[PDB]
């Protein structure tokens, strides 16, 4: 048995998707089409804090978003938040979503705008912190949308509603990086990023065999 | 001369980085000797 | 076995020691080719490391 390594970048998934979705070359933007479908990212974490940003490229009138993370059971062919599987942010009035439970959050969201999505799940799920989704607007952190979230696997998420577009950036580099809070960027569970950590860290090695450190 | 870290990311950290890539994917069976000739096939590109 | 570790231990297990040694190497000589001169200790180097 091969290691199931996935993909070598964070993208949006190949098959893990509805089919209507129109999905870029790149697999980094995505157009909706007709009533709300999502797709998940090709990668999910399980523990610790990560981070992703989208940008609303285009957001014509009468079209929406619904922004955040999954369980690999989140249904595909429903808004995101529509189950106990997903929690989600609605470009629409700003409103959060879970299991179709709608609730003030923060104010609308739109074209242009770049938004950032942050989860934490402690290793102790008892004494620790706290799981947490925290959604950033420009910069700018909105608040604790969801606290102690389902145990699972969470998948950044995008599901559309209408042609609207959207563009995903997992990492490492964000238009806006937290300034409160520590993360890591959700780029690093590719394992094109491993590769790089592992060549990172003999370099930095190679470096203190070869000229000592001061 | 650039110290060591910077000399080695301006000549073989690029096209290391991809062997490496290539030899996590395929997991081949001689991997020293398939890194090595990665390197020699793919020289040029990075020369 | 070997084809079923995660991606840094199989790199830890296959190429990372004599790459570690061959880098350093090549920093210190600073050879004309590079890239040459790490494919060549690599094979010249194999056997110690296989």
């Amino acid at each position: 048995a091969t290691y199931a390594m996935g993909s070598m970048r964070v993208l949006l998934a190949l098959h893990d998707r509805a089919p209507q979705l129109k999905i870029s070359d790149d697999r980094l933007t995505v157009v909706g089409e007709k009533g709300y479908s999502m797709v998940r990212a090709s990668h999910g974490v399980r523990k610790g804090a990560w981070y992703f940003e989208i940008t609303v490229d285009e957001m014509p009138p009468d079209t929406a978003a619904r922004l955040g993370w999954s369980q690999p059971l989140g249904n595909l062919q429903a808004p995101l938040g529509y189950d106990k599987f997903s929690y989600s942010w609605r470009s629409k009035k700003g409103t959060k979503f879970h299991q179709s439970i709608g609730k003030h959050y923060s104010s609308g969201y739109g074209q242009g705008d770049v938004l950032g999505f942050y989860i934490n799940l402690p290793e102790d799920t008892i004494s620790g912190r706290g799981s947490e989704i925290i959604f950033y607007k420009n910069g700018v952190n909105q608040g604790v949308a969801y606290k102690d979230i389902f145990e699972g696997v969470y998948f950044p998420a995008i599901s559309l509603y209408k042609s609207c577009t959207v563009s995903i950036n997992f990492g490492p580099c964000f238009k806006y990086p937290p300034k409160d809070l520590t993360y890591r960027p959700m780029s690093d569970m590719g394992w094109g990023a491993v590769v790089e950590h592992t060549l990172a860290d003999v370099l930095y090695h190679v470096e203190t065999e070869v000229d000592g450190r001061r | 001369s650039l110290p060591t870290r910077a000399y080695l990311d301006q000549t073989v950290v690029p096209i290391l980085l991809q062997g490496l890539a290539v030899l996590a994917k395929e997991r081949p069976p001689n991997p020293i000797e398939f890194l090595a000739s990665y390197l020699l096939k793919n020289k040029a590109q990075f020369e």
